[PDB]
Parts: C-alpha cells; structure tokens; sequence
C-alpha cells in the first residue's frame, strides 16, 4: 500500500500575521518536497510529501489530492483526511474555506454530486469529548459504543442516518453540527457513497491543536489521543519501511483510534494535512504541529 | 548575607530535617527557640506531617510548610504542569514575603533531588520563576544526584533529564551528591552496613553546615556566596560541582582524628572519599574550592595546595592556571553526640568541578534515551499535559551539555 | 488520600468480609467500637478507608453489591458485618444467576442506578479521593458481570482517579462454574478498558501456597481470602503510613505499567512461613527476596520464570536500611537478567515503609508485572473457544440479552492483549 502522506500547508500571508510580529522568512520554501526553517535563529529541515502555500490557495491544494480522492471514494474506496492546526493557523480557511473561495469540504461536495438507481449518500457527523462521542447529526440537547463486526473493524453504534440529496444539504448538516460543538475537541465528518445496481467512506477529521496550558485532565486527555494517533502512524511508517514489523497499533488506546481503525486497518489511502503559520512567534506552535507529522 | 533555603520533595524535606537539626544544634539553639530561614514544600501531606510531629516540631512555622493534600506521584509532568502549577503561586508568595523581611539576602538555597516528581517538577518551575523575579541573586542548589545503579524509581532518569534541562538556565551552581556514593563512604570509611536515610542526610547536612552556616560566620578568610559561583562556574551554564568532606572517620572503630592539614586535604582527592560516583577517570579540575573550618593554619593550607599542585597525578584544565579557592574559618566541625562521626577539630570541604561529570551525565542520558526509545511510561506524562516535544528538547539540551563539558577541558 | 472500597458479587463480598476483618486489626478498630489500636500512628491515617461521623463509630467505606441477598445477609450477620452502614448495602433481590449478561444487561443494569448514587455519596467525603478498590471473581453474575458495568461508570464519572481491582482468576485445573471462561472473557474485556491496576489471584495457587509454604491441612475459603486480604493491605494501607520511602497508588501504577494496556500484576508474600517449625526467624533481607521472587510464591497459577519481568514493585514494611534492600534487589536483577528485561535500566521499584503487620518484625509484599502472565490469558482463551465453537451455554447469555458478536468482541480483545505481551516478551 501507500505510506501515510503528509502535506504541509502554509497559511497565505495575512495582514494579522505580519502585524502581529516580524513574520519575515521564518518558514522558507525550498521546493515542494522539503522546507527550510529559519525561525527568528533556529535551523530545521521539514520533509513532507507536498507543501502548499502561502502562494498556493485552497482550490489548488484541493485540485491536487482531494480532487482525485473524491473520485477514488466514489469508486468505493475508503479515504480519510486529517486536518490539524492550532490557534490562528487558518484551519477554517483550509478545511471549510471562505464564502467566495470554497474549501476542501464544499469543493469535495461539488465533485461528489458531480458523479451523479442505487446512489445513496449517507453523511454522519460526530464529535468526541472526554472519550465519549456525541452524534451531531442534528441535536442541540442530549452511550455511544464501538462494536466490532465480523470483518474485524469497529463501527460507531447509535449513529444517525441522514440522506444527502443536495450539496446544500450536506453543507447545512455541518453547520448545525458545528453549532452544537462542545480550543476543544475532535469532530469527524463521514460521507458514505453507497452505489448499487458498494461501501465507501470519506471521513474528515478536525483535530484539536494540543496544549501545554492550564472537567478533569482535558488537555492531557486530548494530548494523549494526539500522541496515540501519532504512534500509530509511526508504527506504520517503519512497517512499510522494512519488509515486516510487529506493528502493534495503538487503536485500542483511544476511542478515536478505534473509529479510525476501520479505515486504517482496511485498504485505504490516508492524507495528513497540517496547516501552520509562517510567523516567527508561532515557531513553538508550528514546531509541535510538525512534530505530529514527524521527521523522515 | 541571608540565604533562604527551599527544600522540596520527600527526600528534600528529609535531608532538610537533618540539615536544619545540625544547624540549630551547632548554634546551641534548642528546638523551642529562633526563626528558621528556610521553607519546606512537597506534594505528600505525610512527608510534611512528619516534621509537624517529629523533632524540632515547634522550631518551624506552618507558613513555611506547604501541604499538597491532593497527589504526589513520581513524574516530572504531574509535579509541574498538572498539580505542580497549583500551589506554586502560594509558594512563590511565601518565599517573596520572607525575602522582604530579610536584610539584604544573597540568594536562595535550593534543596531537592533529580529523581522523583515533586523534587523535579516543582523545583524546575520554582527556580524558573525565582530567576525571573530575583535574577540579581545567587542561585545555589543542592540537587541530590540519583545513583548510577541503585535507582529508587523506574522513571528516575526520565525525570532528571527534564529537571536538568530547564533549571540549567535558571541556576548558578548545583552541588551534586551521589546517594550511592554515600553508601560507599559509609561502608569503606565508616564501615557501617546499616545506613538509614537519616544517616545519608546527616552526612550531607554536615557538608551544608560547612558551606553556608559556618562560612557565613566570621573567620580568617571569609567567602561569600557571590565568590562561590564566580570561581566555581566559569561558564553561564549552571555547573554541577562536587561536595567532598575530609573527616569521614568513625567514632568507635577508627581513632586518628589528629590528622595534619596535608592529610585531611589529601583525603579529598581520592575516589574513596568524594561523595559522588564520578570517579577521577578523566575529570580535569577546572575549579576547586577548599573550605577549612576549625584549627587551620594559613601556611599549612598554602603548603597543602602547593603539594597537590605539583603532584601531577591530578590533572587540571589547560586554561586553568590556579583554579583553587581558599576559605579559612574558625569554628570547628560540629558533630552530633549520638552519631558515627569521630568529630575532629578541623574539617575540609572540597567543592570541585571537573570533566568527570560528563561520565555521570552520559550514563543518565543513555538510561533515559533507552527508555524513550521504547516510549516507556511516557503516557503518564502526556496525560498530564506534557508533549513529546518537551522530552526531545530536554534530550537535545542534555546532549549539548555532554559536548559542552568535553569542550571545556580535554582539548587544549 | 481517601479511598473507597466496592465489593461486587458473592466472591467479592466474601473476600471483602475478610479484608475488613484484617484491615480493622491493622488500624486497631473494633467491629462496632472505636480506635483500640495499640499505637497512635494508625489513627493518623484512618481517613484513608474509614469515614468520620459519630466519632466513636468509624465506618469503613465499602459498598456491597450483589444480586444474591443471602450472600450479603450472611456477611451482615457476621462478626464484622455490623460495621457496614445500611447505605452501603446495595442489595438487589433479583436473578442472581451466574451469567455475565444477566448481571450486566438485565438485573445488573437496573441495580447499577442505585450503586452510582451511593458511590457518588461516598466519593464526596473529604480530603482528596485517590481511587476505588474493587473485589470480584471472573466467573459470576454480579462478580464478573456487574463488576464490569460498575467499573465502566466509575471510570467514566471520575477518569482522573485510579482504579485498583482485585480479579479472582478461575482455577485452571478445576474451575468452579462451567460458564466461568465465558464470564472471565467478558470481564477481562472491560477490565483492560476501564481499571488501571489489577492483581491476579488464583484459586488453585491459593491452595498450593497454603499447602506447601504453609502447614494448613484444610485451606477453607475464609482462610484463602484471609491470605489475600493480608496481602492487599500491604499494598494500599501500608503505602499510606510514614516510612523510609513512602509510596502510593500513583507512585506504584506510574512505576509499574510501561504501556496503557492495563498490565496485570502477580502478587506474592516473602514472610510466608508456618507458626510452628517454620519459625526460624529467617527474615534478615536475602531470605525475603529469595521467597518473594519464588516460582511457588506467586499468587497466580503462571510462573514468571517462563516469561520476563517487565516491572516489579517491592514494598517492604519494617525497620531496615536502604543499603541492604536496594543492594539485594540489584543482585536479583543481575542474576536473573535472562528474564528481567534489557530495555529497562531498573525494573524493580523499591519502597520501604516503617510499619510491619502488627505481630511481625520484617515483611515485604510482592507485586510483579511479568509477560509470563500471558499463559493465564492463553488458558482462558483456550477454554473459551473450546466451548464457544460448540456454543455450549451460549443460550444462557442470549436468553438474558447478549449479542452473538459480543462474544467475539471480548475474545478478540483478550487475544490481542496476549499478543501485546508476547511481542514485548521476546
Ligand atoms: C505468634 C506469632 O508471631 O504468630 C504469627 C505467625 O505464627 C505467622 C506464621 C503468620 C500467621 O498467618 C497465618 O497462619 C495465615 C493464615 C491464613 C492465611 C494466611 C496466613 C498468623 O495467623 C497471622 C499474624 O499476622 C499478623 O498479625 C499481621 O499483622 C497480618 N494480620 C492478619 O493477616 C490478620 C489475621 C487475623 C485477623 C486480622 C488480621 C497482616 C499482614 C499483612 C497486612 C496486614 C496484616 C501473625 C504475625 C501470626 C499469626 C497470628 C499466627 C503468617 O502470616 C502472616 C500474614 O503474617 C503465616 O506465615 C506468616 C509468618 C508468621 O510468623
Ligand atoms: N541520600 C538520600 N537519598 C534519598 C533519601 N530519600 C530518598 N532518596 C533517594 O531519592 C530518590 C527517591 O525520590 P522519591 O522519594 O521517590 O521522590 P521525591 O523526589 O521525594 O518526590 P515524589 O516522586 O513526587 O515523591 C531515590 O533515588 C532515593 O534513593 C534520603 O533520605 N537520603
Ligand atoms: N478466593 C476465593 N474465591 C472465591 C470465594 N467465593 C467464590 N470464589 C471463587 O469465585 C468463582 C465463582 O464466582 P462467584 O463468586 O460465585 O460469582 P457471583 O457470586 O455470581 O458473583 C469460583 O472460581 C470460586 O473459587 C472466596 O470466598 N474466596
Ligand atoms: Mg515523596
């Protein structure tokens, strides 16, 4: 199979960034594969699959991997998209996008409906808080359990089932879900394309950026789920590096990893997208964001 | 002049209890005396409660005894970010209040261990803040060094690395003593196979009394805390000197207290008596402070040092011509009546910094990296709000010190 | 540092009855009396398990949960059954049938509601709550079944606090219940996903210890539970008293589990001698380690010699020097390095308390996490599948309320745990 492919996204040069402090050339762009770090001095080399921004917008970023991803999912393949970023990194612009410039989500929806007898689109949206998941497919007012199928992979039980006939319906789904959202929590948006005369799942993951700052053990708990996920990627990275490895995957460690296990244990391509700021002061932020993806 | 001590951690309180006992005892002050210029902080109520019900119970005040009746643990992360940043506000207030009462304090005397949770995390943020508010003060710490083999915790080196990574920039001089070496001295010289924790602490207290208490007293050649770091630390990084004593003879088996200055001093240049596991394998002496307390003749000291200088066996640093700080006091080394120390009329306190510390760091760092390689109990730190980045940055900083020390000496 | 004890199931209640009969002597508390302790040190730590109220009547925080009224009734009519408050008596006169699904999905589910209320009431006492203690058997309706739902809600309510569970492992040679493996597989599933600390106590190993190391002709159930209770006190209670190196549940767990896969611990006891001829007073220091790290001293059926010592927590209780303790432990790790894990510098976390179990001079409690414990799971796994493939008494679970796939859910998890262990063993 393919390796977890990590793409780095550099927020387009914002006024607020340069106004905050001397952005200058903290993050340098030396080819699309690697990035040079000159953080005002700190030296580091960032190796990724493909780097986008600050020149490259969202559309160009989507057209690259996501455009193909949608087509693959429509075929019946399983695909998972990972979106990470801390405060002001510009995650909202990259994932959701703006009003004029649609992000990956709205643009993906356009391609989903473009493929359009057995064609049922099931979209679910749930967020995780304190190791407990809550179905955002609707509700403002309020146990969810992962059971494992004969296939081996676990499924989320008690999830809502809504059909998405129009693109605007899918958009409205997220809007409502986002309203009842718990810097806190991980929400997953799953778009299933069920085509019949076939199961495919396209899931988006909004990951919280981690915190060492001052409910019990909220930051530490979510920080753990962040590290467990990373360890899982690392295990696979070295697994594909060598001919074979024991590969003890920490899926059981966190509730999120078990949902992810369905895709991660099965056949499917993974897309790791980390969006950071090119600012110098945000070096500590970007550093932790880069450490999540890992070095080669 | 005055120096407020900050004893932190179970071992810190235990050592402080023995240290303060000798302090008041050698001053002829009863348990029901004067006002102690020190504070005790920990995360286990039982540790502090022991002092509130033990010896010198009414010698201390409840204001200088913080009780964290929540959790203690043995991990840096917990005792720093989770519950560590809980009582830090109150603790900082207490020391600042005392600093306002004192008359021109020189600095603070830190007392803790590199291992544990409270003695690692708390100290790290405590000194961090203290160096921000009182940066124009002398930062002298007595960090108890974990044994090379005899570790008390599985995550012992997992905490020490982090402690010596952050406090390294917020410290001036860290006097390190090896716990395992204490057993060595007690077995080789004292010839005792029953060294209780109190005995280990009493030996260190004997040193502290000669480093602060007696040194702060009027002598023939006074030495301030400022003079200490000015000669002990030739670099900005917080160097770790060794605490070596001279009269380590027993008060029962051996009886030859009538040792000349040339003998007692020569006893502080042997691995059998160094109070640390940093054997003189390749440790070049860059700075050596010799504090003599008791009946000491100026010329005898000068002759003793010269004798060692021309010995050639003890190699010094190339850029270090005369790295010997002389200190001569008058009051003899006071010893506990019911102890194991012979009690002499003169004592020598050898405080030297060499390249031998590199070997110690190399071992501790290696032990940490081996555990970090397999992740280990890292999950017990992550849940406390600590990220992998912190551990890695600590490892990198430690590696810098490993190279740094080997760059100080070794090469000419 | 307050801790609350909860007993689930018939076996759990029986073991607890013994625990609160031994710990009472540890603190010197009369059945319906006050502090009659010899010394005064015991009074300075009574708030750990006992709760203040009347003053003279020190009540122990031990909630009794069982679907069998007869079990709780016999305890409440015992020599130490009157010390329990009616509030802690969470009885449920329902189907006490030996079935996991029964004590979890049907009868257990409805009784849990009341348990949750009582546990909350006891958790909001004073000082600071450390964790919870649970005693249950992996082969009972309320034991394995209710014990599961109990810990599930407990960890969900207070995930900040620890969970010290005592799991009674079914005897490999001769089990008690026929549906024991079925219940055990289901209990271990939630155990590894809820509790953080769990000790393995074997039924047959208990007999062996009292037969070979001790001179007991007929090891009655009360006698068996006595030994276990006298061991657990040296873990929790003993780590609450002042000593050379004071430890605690956090200090233990955070220095015993290298991975968040629960990791079961195997208990043991060094001073395991008879009152007669074995009174040799051979308890200087080497004898303690000699018996502590003994294959026939393990409270579990599995021997650590066949596996590797991942982490060992040695808690000593008595006046002894740090030199004789730590130095002896080093010798053990160096001599038995073949199975002491080479990826860890020190695997033995030492702890020395200054308080023996009353009528004793020197004592040391053994708690070791070894990969050899996988043989235990392998045994249950083999027993399970053997009857699972034929669906022996599966109908008993489906009759109450259980998923056909639920059976595999627990099996796959238990099997995956064995894998994790073995990977690190080699
Ligand atoms: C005259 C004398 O010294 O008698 C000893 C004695 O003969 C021996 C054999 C005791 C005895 O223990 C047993 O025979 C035993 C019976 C059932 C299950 C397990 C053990 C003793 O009964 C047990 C008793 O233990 C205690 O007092 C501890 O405090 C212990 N207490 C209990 O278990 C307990 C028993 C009844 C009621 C309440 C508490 C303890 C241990 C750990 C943590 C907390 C408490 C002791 C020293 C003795 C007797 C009385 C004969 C031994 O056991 C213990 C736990 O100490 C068995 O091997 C040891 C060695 C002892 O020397
Ligand atoms: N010399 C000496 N060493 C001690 C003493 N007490 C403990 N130590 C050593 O210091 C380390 C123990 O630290 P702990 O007691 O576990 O922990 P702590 O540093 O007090 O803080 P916590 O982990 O949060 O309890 C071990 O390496 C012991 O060998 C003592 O009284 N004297
Ligand atoms: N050590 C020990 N085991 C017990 C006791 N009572 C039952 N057991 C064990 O527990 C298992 C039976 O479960 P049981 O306790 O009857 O379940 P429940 O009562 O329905 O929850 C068997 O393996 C027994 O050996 C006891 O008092 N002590
Ligand atoms: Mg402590």
């Amino acid at each position: 199979s393919e390796k977890v492919k990590v793409y780095l996204r550099i927020r387009p040069f914002l006024t607020s960034e340069l106004d905050r402090q001397e952005d200058q050339g903290c993050v340098c762009i030396e080819n699309t594969e690697t990035l040079v770090l000159q953080a005002p001095q700190a030296t580091h080399k960032f190796t990724f699959s493909q780097i986008f921004g600050p020149e490259v917008g969202q559309v160009a970023f989507f057209n690259l991997t996501m455009k193909e991803m949608v087509k693959d999912v429509l075929k019946g393949q399983n695909w998972l998209i990972y979106t990470y970023g801390v405060t002001n990194s510009g995650k909202t612009y990259t994932i959701q996008g703006t009003s004029k410039d649609a992000g990956i989500l709205p643009q993906s929806l356009a391609l989903i409906f473009n493929s359009l007898i057995r064609f049922s689109v099931w979209i679910s949206f749930f967020e995780i808080y304190n190791e407990l998941l809550y179905d955002l497919l609707e509700p403002p007012s309020h146990t969810l359990r992962l059971c494992e199928d004969q296939n081996g992979n676990p499924y989320v039980k008690d999830l809502n089932w809504i059909h998405v006939r129009d693109v605007e319906e899918a958009w409205k789904l997220l809007k409502v879900g986002r309203k009842n959202q718990s810097s806190r929590s991980h929400s997953i948006f799953s778009i299933r394309i069920l085509h019949l005369q076939k199961i495919s799942e396209l899931s988006l993951c909004d990951l919280a950026g981690s915190e060492r700052c001052k409910r019990l053990k909220e930051a530490g708990n979510i920080n753990t789920s962040l590290h467990t996920l990373g360890r899982c990627i690392a295990a696979l990275r070295q697994n594909q590096q060598n001919r074979s490895k024991q590969n003890l995957i920490p899926f059981r460690d966190s509730k999120l990893t078990r949902v992810f296990q369905g895709f991660f244990t099965g056949r499917g391509r993974s897309c790791m997208i980390v969006n950071v700021n090119p600012c110098a002061s945000t070096y500590d932020e970007t550093l932790h964001a880069a450490k999540f993806s890992a070095l080669a | 002049r005055e120096c407020i001590s900050i004893h932190v951690g179970q071992a810190g309180v235990q050592i402080g209890n023995a240290c303060w006992e000798l302090y008041c005892l050698e001053h002829g002050i009863q348990p029901d005396g004067h006002v102690p210029r020190a504070v005790f902080v920990d995360l286990e109520p039982t540790v502090i409660d022991e002092v509130r019900t033990g010896t010198y119970r009414q010698l201390f005040h409840p204001e200088q005894l913080i009780t964290g009746k929540e959790d203690a643990a043995n991990n840096y992360a917990r005792g720093h970010y989770t519950i560590g940043k809980e009582i830090i506000d109150l603790v900082l207030d207490r020391i600042r209040k005392l600093a306002d009462q004192c008359t021109g304090l020189q600095g603070f005397s830190v007392f803790h261990s590199f291992g544990g949770g409270t003695g690692s995390g708390f100290t790290s943020l405590l000194m961090e803040r203290l160096s921000v508010d009182y940066g124009k003060k002398s930062k002298l710490e007595f960090s108890i060094y974990p044994a090379p083999q005899v570790s008390t915790a599985v995550v012992e080196p997992y905490n020490s690395i982090l402690t010596t990574h952050t406090t390294l920039e917020h410290s001036d001089c860290a006097f390190m003593v090896d716990n395992e070496a204490i057993y060595d001295i007690c077995r080789r010289n004292l010839d005792i196979e029953r060294p209780t924790y109190t005995n280990l602490n009493r030996l260190i207290g004997q040193i502290v009394s000669s480093i602060t208490a007696s040194l702060r007293f009027d002598g023939a050649l006074n030495v301030d805390l400022t003079e200490f770091q000015t000669n002990l630390v030739p670099y900005p990084r917080g160097h770790f000197p060794l605490a070596t004593y001279a009269p380590v003879i027993s008060a029962e088996k051996a009886y030859h207290e009538q040792l000349s200055v040339a003998e007692i001093t020569n006893a502080c240049f042997e691995p059998a008596n160094q109070m640390v596991k940093c054997d003189p394998r390749h440790g070049k002496y860059m700075a050596c402070c010799l504090l003599y307390r008791g009946d000491v003749v100026p010329k005898d000291v000068n002759a003793a040092i010269a004798t060692i200088k021309t010995k050639r066996t003890i190699q010094f640093v190339d850029w270090c011509p005369t790295g010997f700080k002389v200190g001569i006091n008058y009051e003899p080394p006071t010893v506990v009546p019911g102890g194991d120390l012979a009690k002499v009329q003169r004592a020598v306190c050898m405080l030297s910094n060499t390249t031998a510390i590199a070997e110690a760091w190399a071992r501790l760092d290696h032990k940490f990296d081996l555990m970090y390689a397999k992740r280990a109990f890292v999950h017990w730190y992550v849940g406390e709000g600590m990220e992998e980045g912190e551990f890695s940055e600590a490892r990198e900083d430690m590696a810098a010190l490993e190279k740094d020390y080997e760059e100080v000496g070794v090469d000419s | 540092r307050e801790i609350v004890h909860i007993q689930a199931g018939q076996c759990g209640n029986q073991i607890g009855a013994k625990f609160w009969e031994v710990i009472s002597d540890e603190h010197g508390i009369d059945p319906t009396g006050s502090y009659h302790g010899d010394s005064d040190l015991q009074l300075e730590r009574i708030n750990v398990y006992y709760n203040e109220a009347a003053g003279n009547k020190y009540v122990p925080r031990a909630i009794l949960v069982d679907l069998e009224p007869g079990t709780m009734d016999s305890v409440r009519s015992g020599p130490f059954g009157q010390i329990f408050r009616p509030d802690n008596f969470v009885f449920g006169q329902s189907g006490a049938g030996n079935n996991w699904a029964k004590g979890h999905y049907t009868e257990g589910a409805e009784l849990v509601d009341s348990v949750l209320d009582v546990v909350r009431k006891e958790s909001e006492s004073c000082d600071c709550l450390q964790g919870f203690q649970l005693t249950h058997s992996l082969g009972g309706g309320t034991g394995s079944g209710m014990g599961t739902l109990l810990i599930s809600k407990i960890r969900e309510e207070y995930p900040d606090r620890i969970m010290n569970t005592f799991s009674v492992v079914p005897s490999p040679k001769v089990s008690d219940t026929v549906v024991e493996p079925y219940n055990a597989t289901l209990s271990v599933h939630q155990l590894v996903e809820n509790t953080d600390e769990t000790y393995c106590i074997d039924n047959e190993a208990l007999y062996d210890i009292c037969f070979r190391t001790l001179k007991l002709t007929t090891p009655t159930y009360g006698d068996l539970n006595h030994l276990v209770s006298a061991t657990m006190s040296g873990v929790t209670t003993c780590l609450r008293f002042p000593g050379q190196l004071n430890a605690d549940l956090r200090k233990l767990a955070v220095n015993m589990v290298p991975f968040p896969r629960l990791h079961f611990f195997m208990p043991g006891f060094a001073p395991l001698t008879s009152r007669g001829s074995q009174q040799y007073r051979a308890l200087t220091v080497p004898e303690l380690t000699q018996q502590m790290f003994d294959a026939k001293n393990m409270m579990a059926a599995c021997d650590p010699r066949h596996g590797r010592y991942l982490t060992v927590a040695a808690v000593f209780r008595g006046r002894m020097s740090m030199k004789e303790v730590d130095e002896q432990m080093l010798n053990v790790q160096n001599k038995n390095s073949s199975y002491f894990v080479e990826w860890i510098p020190n695997n033995v976390k030492t702890a020395v308390c200054d308080i023996p179990p009353r009528g004793l001079k020197m004592s040391a409690t053994f708690i070791g996490n070894s990969t050899a414990i996988q043989e235990l799971f392998k045994r249950i796994s083999e027993q399970f599948t053997a009857m699972f493939r034929r669906k022996a008494f599966l109908h008993w679970y489906t009759g109450e309320g259980m998923d056909e796939m639920e059976f595999t859910e627990a099996e796959s998890n238990m099997n995956d745990l064995v894998s994790e262990y073995q990977q690190y063993q080699d």
